[PDB]
């Protein structure tokens, strides 16, 4: 395979991880919706009695309890992991580096400023 | 290597006369008409500044697939739009673990086969199994037959 | 010009500052740490004429010239003399104006508090520069030769730092700072020149000497043997050739000089030389340290530019250590030019961003500052 | 990585901690009780390098750091440092999170009931364990040894506990206690290591000499027959080597150090000796008891390597002992890590499995239950 065939591929597979990292994340989001709709249901409040709405508010309010409570789990859960990624990552990219380290140069003249500097008016695409 | 060869495909050919001649130029008194050491040294100092043979020599190395370690006219061209801004940004870990969770269908924390074959059929160009091939190979550098994350960062480094 | 607003970086020691931008590869110039002046009446008028020269520009007209060096033994001591020098640097070679870039400086942890703060204070007062650091020459060596932990060894021109640092954490109870560097090296072979017939005395005489040093000397792996044979035979000699088209030759003295890094005591120092303070610097880390030490010397700096220094201090200090150990050296060819290279490395790194002082820090704390918030 | 909801097992000591799951023969992961942290100020930027290390992490990053261990004399002291062991050890190691898992930790029965409420309270309160049962080192033992009945010697780094059992039952008023360990003896190592020219004071020294413990150390059947040889012939000197390259060479230190448990004075501990209270457990027993207790000398835990122990202990209880009575000493290859095992055999009992605290029965309860549900 020659260079700029190799070149689109990549490229082009990029852009197709990225088209399955948004089926993917739609896929989730749809979920999302119809999930948070299934779980936490619209509140009924029509017509709703006095007393009735203020012992629904606190029913509702020891629903805030759980659900609080639930997904705030789901937040550690997911800050200990957060740690983890960040730990490992450093980790293994400690492991990686001592060597890993990418950086840049400047002795690059760049063929732009290079035939500029050679051609003068000449280097009218250069 | 061959993204210089990817860019002039993105680029003119005018550009490629221009350093034909510059080629010329830059064995204007030459040892070997071709660009060695002191030929791209003489270039430099065309261009007003003084190189040093070794990275005179390397990146006349640079390019060096085969080991043909000089600067044969065409590797000169390759060379010379080596220093064009053309495709730039050096893709990376981050997005490419955003890209691998679905390059890595199979999750593994390494792209099987599968994954490649499928979204590059999808990539849109002609598909070989040289690309399914030679691209699981580079990924994977443990040769495991499947590009590991990290393998997969190797996989999608820098290829605009 | 640039196509970042990029840090600047400047190794500005007692011999030469290199100069360029953070994220390049190397300094765009290196300048002597030199501000000359001349020492003679004028008779032509309207000859131009500068009441001072800075760097390069001092040594270009040095023939009526005297020159003076505002760093010494790691310290600006003559602080309008660096301003000279960095106005120059920035402005003529670099063609950048510091105050839209943050610049970064280096120094020896040993050096007197009263370095790092002038260094500080012109950037931020007369360079009105957003942002400053101060660095350790030994970390950019580190960085620059690719380790984390070993000794560094930077055997500059004015002073012999002698650092160990273990998994990126200094070991300072252990530094063997050593009053031994390059410029005595250059007036030590001055003396045994004038031994062999060529006395050197004048600023233009003395910069010749330092080129001949540069040129013609080496330390060897072994002295005695090369001593052997360089005292018995003329063809041990090195000729180098005076501006005024005299020639000098040297023989044995082409190594006794360098020589003075393992015998201190060549030029009234009361040291047993770098391989010596190499070694202690070890001896005084703990038992899990020495044997990562022992196995990462570190040679950086100029001086470590003489043909036989990785042997000799390899066979110098595995001699002191014990048996069964190995005992390393690295010693890169980003030799003299590695503190510049560390100083590109660190001052781009995502991780020092943060290190920096910005010029709102600075106004508000004054320059007691870099003293608290660099290292 | 487990196939099965059995039960987690670690023997937490002042010295090691050896962690696996019931079932099986042997712990998957051996750590140190240590966590470490950093005792240098860092110099290089973007090092990575952590706040505090944990088992084999401690260890092997020491040579900068300062290693602490949470247990003294076998009680926790430290919680956040245990903590952190235990998640490691599940987390990393046996790769299981003890949400899914029932776990079995060990203690002797004389440890102050502190220590059993908070082992059972970190694994339902921190490590949501849906059951606990800590268990007595002792009846680990004889499980492991093939026994019901004995005496238990568990001299281990902490304190040594001498506990006799009959048929199952413990007879706890002949409990032994006494102030006299590992970490003692190495204490007593360090200060004869110093007689001979070799001190060691820092962590990595401390671990030096409990590592030269571990390999050269010894008893002998006979104390005065070995002393007068060391004294007299360097038979019997063995060497060491420590990481720098140096050499130590130890001589009668090699069993004295060892001599502290059947002379505990050496130490500064008010004592008659391991072998007195071995002897007292037995004799503090019923005498329908102790003819199978005498037959039954059971050796557990670590220092019951040192080769010359089992017949030495053997010797001194025969002495100390009636005559007719035959003395037997059982020290099985099982040494060291015959207490895990032991757990192991414990927790899969089905006669065991009424014997878990759930995390229900513990919440209702409190931290106290285990006074009731475990000993």
């Amino acid at each position: 395979i020659s260079a700029s065939r190799k070149l689109q591929l990549k490229t082009l597979l990029l852009q197709i991880a990225k088209q399955e990292l948004e089926r993917e994340a739609e896929e989730r989001r749809g979920e999302k919706g119809r999930a948070l709709s299934t779980r936490c249901q619209p509140l009924e409040l029509a017509g709703l009695g006095f007393a009735e709405l203020q012992d629904l508010c606190r029913q509702l309010h020891a629903r805030v309890d759980k659900v609080d409570e639930e997904r705030y789990d789901i937040e550690a859960k997911v800050t200990k992991n957060i740690t983890e990624i960040a730990d490992l990552t450093q980790k293994i990219f400690d492991l990686r580096g001592k060597f890993k380290r990418p950086t840049l140069r400047r002795v690059r003249i760049s063929a732009d400023a290079m035939m500029q500097a050679l051609l003068g008016a000449r280097a009218k695409e250069s | 290597d061959d993204i210089y060869k990817a860019a002039v495909e993105q680029l003119t050919e005018e550009q490629k006369n221009e350093f034909k001649a510059a080629f010329d130029i830059f064995v204007l008194g030459a040892e070997d008409g071709c660009i060695s050491t002191k030929e791209l040294g003489k270039v430099m100092r065309m261009l007003g500044q003084n190189p040093t043979p070794e990275e005179l020599q390397e990146m006349i190395d640079e390019v060096d697939e085969d080991g043909s370690g000089t600067v044969d006219f065409d590797e000169f061209l390759v060379m010379m739009v080596r220093c064009m801004k053309d495709d730039s940004k050096g893709k990376s870990e981050e997005e490419l673990s955003d890209l691998f969770r679905m390059f890595d269908k199979n999750a593994d924390g390494y792209i099987d086969l599968d994954e490649l074959k499928i979204m590059l059929q999808a990539t849109g160009e002609t598909i070989t199994e040289d690309d399914i091939e030679e691209l699981m190979k580079d990924g994977d550098k443990n040769n495991d037959g499947r590009i590991d994350y990290d393998e997969f960062l190797e996989f999608m480094k820098g290829v605009e | 010009d640039e196509d970042e607003t990029t840090a600047l970086v400047c190794d500005n020691g007692s011999g030469l500052v290199k100069a360029g931008f953070a994220g390049d590869d190397a300094p765009r110039a290196v300048f002597p740490s030199i501000v000359g002046r001349p020492r003679h009446q004028g008779v032509m008028v309207g000859m131009g004429q500068k009441d001072s020269y800075v760097g390069d520009e001092a040594q270009s007209k040095r023939g009526i010239l005297t020159l003076k060096y505002p760093i010494e033994h790691g310290i600006i001591t003559n602080w309008d003399d660096m301003e000279k020098i960095w106005h120059h640097t920035f402005y003529n070679e670099l063609r950048v104006a510091p105050e839209e870039h943050p610049t970064l400086l280096t120094e020896a942890p040993l050096n007197p508090k009263a370095n790092r703060e002038k260094m500080t204070q012109i950037m931020f007062e007369t360079f009105n520069v957003p942002a400053m650091y101060v660095a350790i020459q030994a970390v950019l060596s580190l960085y620059a030769s690719g380790r984390t932990t070993g000794i560094v060894l930077d055997s500059g021109d004015g002073v012999t730092h002698n650092v160990p640092i273990y998994e990126g954490y200094a070991l300072p109870h252990a530094i063997m700072r050593l009053d031994l560097a390059g410029r005595d090296l250059t007036d030590y072979l001055m003396k045994i020149l004038t031994e062999r017939g060529y006395s050197f005395v004048t600023t233009a005489e003395r910069e010749i000497v330092r080129d001949i040093k540069e040129k013609l000397c080496y330390v060897a792996l072994d002295f005695e043997n090369e001593m052997a044979t360089a005292a018995s035979s003329s063809s041990l000699e090195k000729s180098y050739e005076l501006p005024d088209g005299q020639v000098i030759t040297i023989g044995n003295e082409r190594f006794r000089c360098p020589e003075t890094l393992f015998q201190p005591s060549f030029i009234g120092m009361e040291s047993a030389g770098i391989h010596e303070t190499t070694y202690n610097s070890i001896m005084k880390c703990d038992i899990d340290i020495r044997k990562d030490l022992y196995a990462n010397n570190v040679m950086s700096g100029g001086t470590t530019m003489y043909p036989g220094i990785a042997d000799r201090m390899q066979k110098e200090i595995t001699a002191l250590a014990p048996s069964t150990m190995k005992i390393k050296i690295i010693a890169p060819p980003e030799r003299k030019y590695s503190v510049w290279i560390g100083g590109s490395i660190l001052a781009s790194l995502s991780t020092f961003q943060q290190m920096w002082i910005t010029k709102q820090e600075y106004d508000e704390a004054g320059p007691s500052i870099v003293h608290r918030k660099c290292f």
